[PDB]
RNA sequence: UGCGAAAGCAGUUGAAGACAAGUGGCUUGUCGUUCGUUAAUGGCCU
């Protein structure tokens, strides 16, 4: 349906930042599966979904990360032996945009401690 | 798991006692120790849930992507009746 | 949700034969 | 020897072996110094086997 | 259509372990490769082929054995100027020698004494030590004539069993023993000590398990014996004051076979550790020494060797070995570290056991003492007969229409009809006594009914009677090797067949009048005959892998453009072909396979020009289309205009020697 | 009969029965002992290639 | 600590893939069994990490073939779920008294 | 390779000559050759 429309734009010529967001349309786990498991090859797909999770590696959208995810997951055997000239440089910015979340897990992680102290004493002492 | 549910609430209802006493980390220093080692390596285990997931629903995908076939595909079978009519000195016989 | 971007951004980081019977084809 | 990849001497000192590349390939040399008692020589070729002529250059 | 390919992996026919090579002639380096060397491959199903090394090893004879039967030694015998005999042991009390010709056990001594677990031939071949499982060593005077075995003498006893033996000469023999030993007795007749064992060895003993000694081997240019035992050392003994020279410790574990070249320059030695040593005396410091030196190790086959043997002519010097892998390897004797070696495949199906009948889209395969049905559709195993009232199977043909099986061994043949029931067959025997009491080699169905009988003892009969057949000339090789003038093959349809024996000679024969009118007109052994009826032609071709057409009512034009413009892919062939057949769609093209390739020739075209037996030795005497993408072949036809089957084989504990690890 | 089916194959397959104190031998053919060597000693051929795979050299 | 001190021993020394090279179904069995209970514990974790992970990048189609040692990886991904929930409370309660200093 | 913190941040990967194989050239690959660039079943002692 809607799927096929963004398969037939993604897949025509253009329209792949439109193809994404028509993907994201609909946007099912399984027809996200689907629309990995028909194509036979991408047109960089990679590289444009490379640069918006490196221009934005913050988002409340699961939308790219989940379909990045299910990329990775059903076609990295050939993710690293489409191109290697560009994309060398394209993995190693998406790989140092992502680290910093690495690195800043356990203050979250110690915030949310913090806060769910703040909040229990507080509930505690409600004044009978 | 069923402990530290006591240890969260010692320190949520003596939330003054322990922070008016001079040295916290070493009063309590077995407390920081453990929970130093026990999230110190969370990281690494990060790492191995998602490079053992990622295989995980890879096989699972690729297999749901013929789940039905192997229900009904096993169609062995066994020294059937060709047994019978094979054994010559029971063809003499029987 | 900032542990959830968190927790998959390092997801991320940490993430960078023969039957008995066929049938085939050969030429004229 | 007017090119040398390798040399050795004899324990005596009676003796020395040494290497060529003289053309295909290099080739094997000995000959007795203190005395013409001995000198011989051939291309390296005819000790090497015929496994490693298909096989890495370590070989 | 494009053409349809079953690759039929169904048949698990598979071979047995090689237990015995032996090979017709001895050595004699500095004279030319005689035109009579065989050499003699005993397996463990107890069947023995019989090889002969010219041109990549074709496979002439095949000598088969039945339920329980094995064998597990075997030696030749050739006085000079009289035919060739075999003699063989299996696990039993008997000594059995085959005639060559019908491949049948000419005589069954039964040796009187014990379980026989080794022979030797003496040198001069007038005697057979049989070495038995009491401790015995039995002399068999074996100079009577062919066929005609004597008692000659019991020699000293002893207790444990004799599990190898070797003779020095007509004078001694030596015999290594399970109880660690290796002991010399004197076969001297007219000596004061005759049958008495002089000497005494014993080898060093394993710590913590029983010793056997396995192998043992006299080396004449030298006065030693050397000897292999089952704690893998390999021992030198100096015959006269019998006692030791030099031990290696060679191998991992047992030391099952050794052997020896000419001029006993070197040793080779294998065993179940699945390495052959060489061990050498080459060097002039060497030989004036008497100085063996552990020179070389080769890893080559995959799980054991059982048998090893050398030949070493002015044109040939190769050893062969074989062992529980069922394949053969061949490597050279002068040059065995240096040089190559060819693992030759598991079979080589020059015997069929595999034909399929293109109605109802069957394929029928028999192994030993069963055959197997099944049907195209998937497929589906329609029936199969476990006739156990049989003990060995030999070949077998279905009717044309599916109707009726006849299968056939040396001793008798038996047919079957057949009805398809559905999903099943009946099958019911319909007797014929005079079926019941021939000998046949090859059926091959004139009609529905009539089939025509080649016999083991030359005869060739029509039934459901008689083809006057012509006598060839009985030339020196062919009273050397007695099965050379014998039908090898026969090929039929619609009432003209042919027959081939392997001197060269390969005779038509109209089922009418029953006249050979013969077209001999060959220079080797005729591996495939096919008749085309288009050009009114046969097909033969020999061992060297050139294709022959003639005609009927001398070789066409095609023949003579193709044979010298044939392919490079024939020219470098290795395999023999052992199939032909014509295409289903067209009656002029011809398909044709080997064990590891398939082929096809078109009957028009010519294409444009521009270890081995190899001496000058003689023979026995005195669109094109290739593929090998279905190597490991057992049998290859048609069924339809369209598709193909070739049916092939696919796949046991080894001493494990590791791959290094990285 | 499909519990007894080896039992009266080798009841009707076998022979030398006994009759009393005595007991009746066939004699075979000259038939099978002419067309085969006898079959092996399967005590001797165990024995061997028991040997050969004795449990001391560690096969695999 | 005998089981842990030679996988370390192979880790630091040689080859976990040549220790895990001739491996099929029967014979890895041992290993991701006794890797459910070793990945509790601290101080198995991190040589358990990396066994299991060097297992799986080599042995990705033994994991379609056969199912009896799937259901051993999915048990195993419960258990490092089950972990990761310690290990990550365990960081909320080291951030929680780092509150009161 | 350089700067670095253990993270990372910038840079890549030319030329000549000889030889080998394949089909005097052409292709491919090597080098106990030069110039430039910051760049073989073969395992451990008593």
């Amino acid at each position: 349906n809607i799927l096929s429309s963004h398969l037939e734009a993604n897949s025509t010529e253009i329209l792949d930042d439109l193809m994404s967001g028509s993907w994201t349309e609909p946007e099912i786990k399984k027809f996200i599966l689907t629309k990995i498991n028909t194509v036979d090859h991408l047109s960089k797909i990679f590289l444009t979904i490379s640069k918006s999770i490196t221009q934005n590696p913050w988002n409340e959208e699961n939308l790219l990360p989940l379909w990045l995810k299910w990329l990775l997951t059903l076609k990295s055997g050939e993710l690293n032996s489409i191109k290697d000239k560009h994309t060398k440089k394209n993995c190693k910015h998406l790989k140092s945009a992502l680290r910093s979340s690495e690195e800043i897990l356990p203050v979250l992680l110690g915030i949310q401690g913090r806060l769910e102290m703040l909040r229990r004493q507080a509930k505690l002492r409600e004044d009978l | 798991g069923p402990l530290n549910v006591w240890v969260k609430w010692c320190l949520i209802i003596h939330g003054g006692y322990l922070v008016s006493i001079p040295n916290l980390m070493s009063t309590l220093s077995s407390l920081h120790s453990t929970l130093k080692r026990r999230s110190d390596l969370l990281p690494r285990l990060l790492a191995l849930d998602a490079r053992l997931d990622c295989t995980i629903n890879k096989f699972k995908t690729l297999n749901y992507e013929a789940g039905d076939i192997h229900s009904s595909e096993p169609v062995v079978e066994e020294d059937e009746d060709d047994v019978e009519y094979n054994e010559e000195l029971d063809d003499a016989g029987l | 949700k900032q542990v959830e971007i968190a927790e998959r951004n390092t997801e991320l980081w940490n993430l960078i034969a023969l039957p008995t019977y066929t049938m085939e084809y050969l030429d004229i | 020897w007017h090119n040398v990849i390798l040399s050795n001497i004899s324990s005596n000192g009676k003796l020395l072996a040494h290497m060529c590349k003289d053309v295909e390939h290099k080739s094997i040399s000995v000959v007795s110094l203190f005395d013409d008692s001995v000198n011989l020589s051939f291309p390296l070729g005819s000790i090497l086997s015929s496994q490693t002529q298909s096989l890495s250059y370590n070989t | 259509e494009r053409m349809i390919v079953h690759r039929c992996r169904f048949v698990d026919f598979t071979p047995a372990t090689i237990t015995s090579l032996a090979f017709s002639h001895k050595s004699n380096i500095n004279k030319l490769t005689p035109s009579d060397l065989r050499l003699a491959i005993g397996r463990s199903n107890g069947n023995i082929e019989i090889w002969n090394p010219r041109n990549n090893w074709f496979q002439e004879m095949v000598i088969e054995g039945g339920k329980d039967r094995s064998i597990e030694g075997l030696c030749w015998s050739n006085v000079n100027g009289e035919s060739l005999r075999l003699f063989s042991i299996g696990g039993s009390t008997v000594v059995t020698e085959w005639d060559l010709a019908t491949g049948l056990p000419l005589r069954n001594y039964d040796c009187n004494s014990g379980v026989i677990w080794s022979i030797s031939i003496n040198d001069s071949q007038d005697k057979l030590s049989v070495g038995c499982d009491n401790g015995t060593v039995v002399l068999i005077d074996i100079s009577g004539g062919p066929g005609v075995l004597e008692h000659d003498t019991i020699l000293m006893r002893q207790e444990a069993r004799v599990l190898t033996l070797a003779w020095k000469k007509d004078d001694f023999v030596i015999g290594g023993c399970s109880d660690g030993r290796i002991r010399i007795w004197s076969a001297q007749k007219n000596d004061e000590n005759m049958g008495r064992l002089l000497h005494t060895m014993k080898v060093d003993k394993a710590k913590k398990e029983s010793t056997l000694v396995w192998s043992v081997i006299y080396l004449p240019r030298t006065d030693q014996i050397a000897s292999g035992d089952s704690t893998g050392s390999i021992k030198f003994w100096d015959f006269q004051f019998a006692t030791l020279n030099q031990s290696f410790k060679a191998h991992d574990a047992d030391v099952l076979c050794l052997t020896t070249d000419t001029d006993n320059n070197y040793v080779f030695s294998a065993g179940v550790d699945r390495k052959i040593f060489q061990f050498s005396q080459n060097t002039n410091k060497s030989q004036k020494n008497n100085r063996w030196v552990n020179s070389s190790n080769r890893l080559l086959h995959g799980n054991d060797i059982r048998a090893i043997c050398a030949y070493q002519s002015k044109g040939a010097d190769f050893l062969v070995s074989g062992g529980v892998e069922k394949t053969l390897v061949i490597n050279s004797l002068t040059s065995f570290s240096n040089g190559n070696y060819r693992k030759m495949p598991t079979v080589e199906p020059y015997s069929k056991n595999v034909l399929v009948n293109k109605e109802q889209r069957l394929v029928v395969s028999w192994s030993e003492s069963t055959v197997k049905i099944w049907t195209m559709g998937n497929y589906k195993l329609v029936c199969k007969l476990t006739l156990k009232d049989d003990q060995n199977i030999s070949t077998c043909s279905l009717s044309p229409d599916g109707q009726v099986l006849v299968v056939g061994r040396p001793s008798t043949t038996k047919v079957f009809h057949l009805q398809p029931v559905g999903n099943k067959l009946k099958v019911t025997k319909l007797d014929n006594d005079l079926l019941l009491r021939t000998s046949t080699k090859l059926v091959k169905f004139i009609d529905n009914s009539k089939i025509v009988i080649c016999s083991c003892e030359d005869d060739v009969f029509i039934v459901d009677q008689e083809v006057e057949l012509l006598e060839v000339t009985s030339t020196k090789s062919s009273i050397k090797v007695p099965y050379i003038n014998r039908i090898n093959h026969l090929e039929v349809d619609q009432n003209i067949a042919v027959i081939s024996r392997g001197c060269g000679v390969v005779d038509i024969l109209d089922l009418k009048a029953r006249i050979s009118k013969p077209l001999a007109r060959l220079n080797n052994f005729i591996t495939a005959v096919h008749i085309n009826t288009s050009r009114k032609s046969v097909v033969v071709i020999t061992a060297d892998n050139k294709i022959y057409e003639f005609n009927m009512n001398v070789l066409t034009q095609w023949s003579k453009n193709n044979t010298d413009n044939l392919p490079k892919e024939w020219k470098t062939l290795k395999e023999n072909c052992v199939g032909i057949f014509s295409d289903i769609e067209n009656s002029s093209r011809l398909w044709f396979w080997g064990a590891t390739w398939i082929s096809r020739i078109d009957f028009d075209v010519d294409f444009p020009i521009n270890l081995t037996i190899t001496d000058e030795s003689n023979f026995m005497n005195d669109h094109f289309f290739f593929t090998d993408k279905y190597k490991p072949l057992l049998f290859v036809d048609l069924i339809s205009s369209n598709e193909l089957a070739i049916i092939e084989r696919n796949p046991q504990k080894a001493f494990i020697q590791p791959k290094l690890v990285f | 009969i499909k519990t007894k089916k080896r039992k009266t194959l080798k009841n009707l397959r076998k022979d030398s029965v006994k009759r009393g104190k005595f007991r009746v031998q066939l004699l075979s053919t000259t038939q099978d002992s002419k067309t085969l060597p006898p079959k092996k000693e399967s005590s001797i051929i165990r024995s061997k290639d028991r040997w050969l795979n004795r449990k001391a050299l560690n096969k695999g | 600590e005998l089981t842990l001190t030679v996988l370390q021993e192979l880790r630091k020394r040689g080859k976990v893939r040549v220790a895990l090279y001739g491996r099929d179904e029967s014979t890895l069995e041992p290993l991701l069994n006794w890797c459910l209970k070793g990945i509790e514990d601290v101080r198995s974790a991190s040589i358990v990490a990396d066994w299991v992970a060097v297992v799986l990048e080599l042995y990705g189609n033994t994991l379609e073939s056969s199912p009896v040692l799937q259901e051993l990886m999915i048990d195993l991904k419960t258990k490092v779920r089950h972990e990761i929930h310690k290990s990550k409370e365990a960081q909320r309660i080291e951030g929680m008294l780092q509150l009161l200093t």
